[PDB]
């Protein structure tokens, strides 16, 4: 039931076989030293989890005539719940609800949209490789809670997530770029394209997932890598996300630009329409906190990011599916001929 | 002109100076070849899978 | 074949009144336009005026605007043209031709030469 | 004096106008009542075709029931093999405007025409790996709407210039004109024995013509708009029309005067296609209700409905032998229904 | 039976590599339309840039596929069909043609065509040729007699050296085509209406062209 | 990003608390 003893196990031998002799103590390690000669260690690295800094040495021991003097001034407390546990379940339980509900629509979305010969166009095949991104960011979220709610599985669940997430982010830049890439060039728009796309959104992940589990095991192969403490390993994954989210924020604002230059020709409230309905395909929302620090209204950005964030997949699949007039034109047709 | 009026009232005598048979006549016929040659249309009636070359 | 034959028309002083009926007749007039278009001597046919199908939207040329007016009546199967005042560039032959498609407003090729739907037309003078 | 002669055409257009009536006898709704319903057909597409790029404009089967030649507005005549779907021939044409295709009965020659003016006369026998076109029959004033092969040396075009021709290909020069049409003609088609053809034109009235003298036999008139489509009833001695009036009428060469009537008051929309089965029992009309319509003949009860296109059907055609038929529209795709 | 269904299926790869490279080297050229009346002078038009003549031109190295009507009937009901999928529609009408009424017979064929049911998504392309003829004549009340009352609109920017009453007429012509044009609801199909007499058409045409690709564009994303 | 965070964030709680469970286990 308890694997800690065993790290703490292997001090007693080293003490037995290594006036005032060796202790097995069950919070540290003690080693025999003179009769009264106080001994100073520093407090193993599972107290330091609660202060990331540098660990100090302050807690010490004293000897007597057939032992060890008890820590009266309780030096284990020297060295470095309820309402954060009740925060992240309620998250957790809100963000899994929404990825549910988007898979759901995005399923049926699909579905439709692959029914509907007429519809086939690149848009609705890029709109079909988000939403495949989509299902894949779902079905990793939930394979890692379950399974983590040290073994070689759920290092590979670790990096399936990632690969989803960056796979996720990447599509909605290309979904970005593509629109810019039409407004941009009228003619000739298309130079094997489709597949420049869709070389860029799925290698691009997996070459990043792979880098990122190499420079881990060579450097820090801790535990399931679930924690990212290492900033410098964590900026390798983290950086292109940043400049995706920038890049699709200029992209978007070149767009607005655009619109409302072609709406000025010789009006707010239809860019503002405009402008809602392009928010959620483009990700608009993630600029919002990505300047802010992780440490940084923390709670606020896992709960408007995810929380919320997480019926991005609704969001896109009732302003871009279920209302759009083709869509609801072949409905009401294959309707009629029924 | 003269030569359009012409040609109309020409071709409108050569056309009435035909005759013509009765209505019932015809649509006998039809119906008779309607009737004799039902089995010859596989859209009309059910293909054989043997003779149908697109299943 | 459908017909568009005309009524009226003569030899009258200047600022008469002249009411020209077209008997159009073999086909649905409601579900048509009827169009006039008039043909000066040794000029080409022009467009003139012409009446929607339920004659909700009626237009005119703006060289006859409000001099003359249109109307229809559906029951009687025939069109109207009433030319309240006459003037020297009127004398023509005014020929009440059909739009092309029925249930929809543009019409095609009606002051096109040739055109089958036109009528025999009648002599105006001034 | 022009007066006379207008008075003769209008009392002798009144006397066949009342001995039309007069001679009318059955009027076939009467007579034709004994004969049972044909019911419901539902047919289903067993083969779809999407190798063309724009919307299709006229086809022609062959005699074997094999193979099929189809023309673009893009420039290309492919021919296409109704079994294994695979193309034949691709020949592409100079002029990208073409508006009709014929194919040869005996299958050597394939013949196209539209807004060049020139009909244009191929062979799929090739000698140095290509096909060239082989003779150009050029010298009609208006634009190429519809051609036949009468055999594998005389063909008869009808043309936008109130007139339709006869060619023969070894000499290059017209044999026999036919005119006295008012509207442009829209569509031929050749009678089993080929000896007469009716040409529908756009003003209402369909003429019945002898290829070898060009006299016109009769006038049918009748029609509330422009004739689009042509086709000859099985026996031989009757012919149906088609308008943008929404109605179909069938009249007889013998009887003079229509015979039937396909309205309803649902479909308003234009007729473009009219064709017979073998047995002429059914008539596959299209429609520009982006679906084609089955209209069983001698009782006007709609049989079924052929919503699988998604554009205007442009052109519809059966097979020789009646085992299929093919139906074409403006989304470049060709299906075959059975 | 083998070797036949072998070779056909070679010959249908083969082909299929052909209409491949045929459809990428069609999709990069623009298809347009020119249209205009007798006396329109589309020659010099033409000549500024068989029953067609077609014309090849590259501006920017986009190349574009213009057809002339050439040598046809006046009856345009049935062959117009055909151009419904061009990027636009080039209507070039002669402003001072006078013998008769050349103007209301364009107003009246542009007000056919912006609402025909097959055209309804073809832009159309307003051109006002023969401006010059136009100054000269000048130097229209009877046809319309609202521009006796018309007045220049504040927006007008004319060109030095150019008396009053010309600008006036030309944008008289221009509202009144534009007021036909808006009468009804536009959609997928808007008006553009321009003065050429001029080296600048291409650039003109080419402006058009993008313009309304972006409008088509941003109409399938719906965002206008 | 979010998942990230959360992930971290999560299984830190979740160690912290595991390790404060053992430490006052022991000393009681």
């Amino acid at each position: 039931d308890c694997i800690f003893k065993k790290e703490q196990a292997m001090c007693l031998e080293k003490i037995q076989r290594a006036g005032c002799p060796g202790m097995w103590d069950n919070i540290t390690c003690w080693k025999p030293a003179h009769v009264g000669e106080m001994v100073l260690v520093s407090c193993p690295e599972l107290f330091r989890i609660f202060n990331p800094d540098q660990d100090m040495g302050v807690v010490s021991r004293n000897c007597t005539e057939d032992g060890w003097s008890e820590p009266f001034p309780h030096y284990f407390d020297a060295c470095g719940t309820g309402d954060q546990d009740y925060y992240y379940l309620s998250v957790k339980a809100l963000y899994t609800v929404g990825y549910s509900t988007s898979l759901v629509t995005l399923t049926t979305a699909m579905v439709i949209l692959c029914r509907f010969r007429k519809l086939h166009c690149t848009r609705n095949f890029i709109h079909m490789n988000l939403f495949v991104s989509f299902m894949l960011r779902a079905i990793s979220v939930f394979i890692k809670d379950w399974i983590l709610y040290s073994t070689v599985e759920c290092k590979a669940v670790m990096v399936f997530f990632h690969y989803c997430v960056v796979s996720n982010y990447f599509w909605l830049f290309i979904e970005g770029l593509y629109l810019f890439t039409l407004l941009v060039e009228t003619f000739f728009p298309e130079r094997r394209y489709f597949y420049w796309y869709t070389i860029i959104g799925w290698g691009t992940p997996t070459v990043c997932v792979t880098v990122w589990a190499t420079l881990r095991l060579y450097f820090d192969d801790t535990g399931c890598w679930d924690m990212n403490d290492s900033t410098a390993l964590w900026w390798v994954i983290k950086g292109p996300v940043v400049g995706s989210i920038m890049v699709n924020f200029v992209l978007f604002i070149g767009i607005i630009v655009i619109l409302v230059q072609k709406l000025q020709s010789p009006i707010y409230l239809r860019l503002a329409r405009s402008t809602l309905l392009l928010i959620p395909l483009f990700g608009i929302h993630y600029t919002v906190f990505a300047f802010s620090p992780e440490n940084v209204s923390k709670r606020e950005r896992l709960v408007f990011e995810l929380g919320l964030g997480s019926f991005q997949g609704f969001v896109v699949a009732v302003l871009y599916c279920f209302l759009n007039g083709e869509v609801q034109a072949e409905i009401k047709r294959k309707w009629r001929s029924w | 002109s003269i030569a359009q009026a012409r040609k109309l009232v020409e071709q409108l005598k050569m056309e009435a100076n035909i005759d013509r048979i009765k209505v019932s006549k015809a649509a006998a016929d039809l119906m008779a070849y309607c009737e004799a040659h039902a089995k010859e249309d596989p859209l009309l009636t059910p293909v054989p899978a043997s003779e149908n070359p697109f299943r | 074949q459908v017909q568009l034959q005309e009524s009226g028309g003569g030899l009258v002083q200047p600022g008469g009144s002249l009411r020209l009926s077209c008997a159009a007749s073999g086909f649905t007039f409601s579900n048509y336009k009827m169009n006039w278009v008039r043909q000066a001597p040794g000029k080409g046919l022009e467009w003139v005026s012409d009446i929607s199908q339920s004659g909700a939207s009626i237009s005119y040329t703006g060289s006859v605007k409000g001099r003359f007016t249109i109307s229809r009546d559906n029951a009687k199967n025939t069109l109207y043209l009433q030319m309240n005042s006459l003037k020297p560039e009127d004398t023509a032959v005014y020929y009440c031709a059909r739009c092309p498609a029925p249930f929809t407003r543009d019409c095609f090729d009606v002051t096109s030469t040739t055109y089958a739907y036109r009528g025999q037309g009648t002599q105006v003078t001034v | 004096e022009l007066d006379q002669l207008r008075q003769e055409a209008e009392q002798l257009k009144n006397q066949i106008r009342d001995a039309r009536k007069a001679c009318a006898d059955a009027t076939l709704s009467q007579i034709t009542n004994n004969i049972d319903p044909v019911g419901r057909i539902q047919m289903r597409t067993r083969r779809t075709l999407r190798g063309h790029l724009a919307k299709i404009y006229a086809m022609h089967w062959g005699t074997d029931s094999r193979l099929l030649v189809s023309a673009s507005q893009d420039g290309k005549l492919i021919i296409w093999d109704s079994y294994t779907t695979n193309k034949v021939h691709a020949i592409p044409l100079r002029s990208s405007w073409v508006m009709t295709c014929a194919y040869a009965p005996s299958g050597n020659y394939v013949a196209c025409g539209g807004l060049d003016n020139i009909c244009s006369i191929y062979n799929l026998k090739t000698r140095e790996g290509n096909v060239r076109v082989s003779r150009e029959l050029a010298g009609h004033t208006g634009y190429l709407s519809c051609c036949r092969f009468l055999d594998d040396n005389q063909i008869v075009t009808s043309s936008g210039d109130t007139t339709c021709a006869l060619w023969d290909i070894e000499t290059g020069q017209q044999t026999t004109t036919f005119t006295g049409h008012t509207g442009d003609v829209m569509s031929l088609s050749l009678a089993p024995d080929t000896r007469l053809f009716v040409s529908g034109a756009c003003d209402a009235s369909a003429k019945l013509w002898d290829v070898r003298e060009g006299m016109c036999r009769q006038t049918f008139t009748g029609h509330e708009s422009d004739i689009n489509a042509i086709c000859f009833f099985p026996n031989g001695n009757a012919f149906a029309t088609g308008s943008d009036d929404a109605t179909c009428r069938l009249f007889d060469l013998r009887a003079d005067q229509e015979l039937m009537t396909y309205s309803h008051d649902n479909i308003i929309c234009g007729i473009t296609s009219v064709s017979f089965s073998k047995s002429g029992r059914l008539l596959l009309a299209g429609y520009d209700d982006f679906n084609c319509n089955v209209w069983d003949a001698l009782k006007a009860d709609r049989a079924g409905v052929l919503a699988g296109h998604d554009n205007r059907v442009s052109c519809l055609g059966v097979t020789d032998d009646g085992m299929a038929v093919a139906t074409g529209s403006w989304d470049s795709f060709l299906k075959i229904w059975n | 039976q083998r070797n036949e269904e072998k070779a056909q299926r070679e010959a249908n790869k083969k082909i299929e590599k052909q209409l491949q490279k045929d459809k990428q080297v069609y999709r990069a050229t623009h298809r347009l339309l020119l249209l205009g009346a007798g006396e329109s002078g589309k020659n010099t038009i033409v000549k500024q840039m068989s029953g067609i003549f077609e014309t090849k031109f590259q501006v920017d190295k986009v190349n574009f596929h213009m057809f002339d009507v050439g040598a046809q009937r006046d009856e345009r009901r049935k062959w117009i069909q055909c151009f419904n999928d061009v990027t636009a529609i080039i209507f070039v009408v002669a402003s001072s043609s006078n013998q008769t009424n050349r103007l209301q017979a364009a107003l009246k064929l542009f007000d056919s065509i912006w609402n025909n049911k097959w055209l309804r998504d073809t832009s159309v392309i307003l051109f006002l040729n023969k401006q010059d003829l136009l100054a000269e004549k000048v130097l229209i009340e009877d046809y319309f007699p609202e521009f006796a009352r018309y007045t220049t609109p504040e927006d007008a920017t004319p060109e030095p050296g150019e008396d009053p009453r010309v600008t006036r007429a030309k944008y008289f012509i221009r509202d009144e085509f534009l007021r036909i044009s808006t009468a009804s609801g536009d959609g997928r199909h808007y008006c553009y209406p321009h003065f050429t007499c001029d080296t600048e058409n291409i650039r003109r045409v080419f402006n058009d062209c993008r313009d309304i690709i972006q409008r088509m564009h941003l109409r399938q994303y719906e965002l206008l | 990003h979010s998942d990230a965070v959360f992930t971290d964030n999560y299984t830190r709680l979740r160690k912290q608390m595991a390790v404060k469970k053992y430490l006052n286990s022991i000393l009681n």
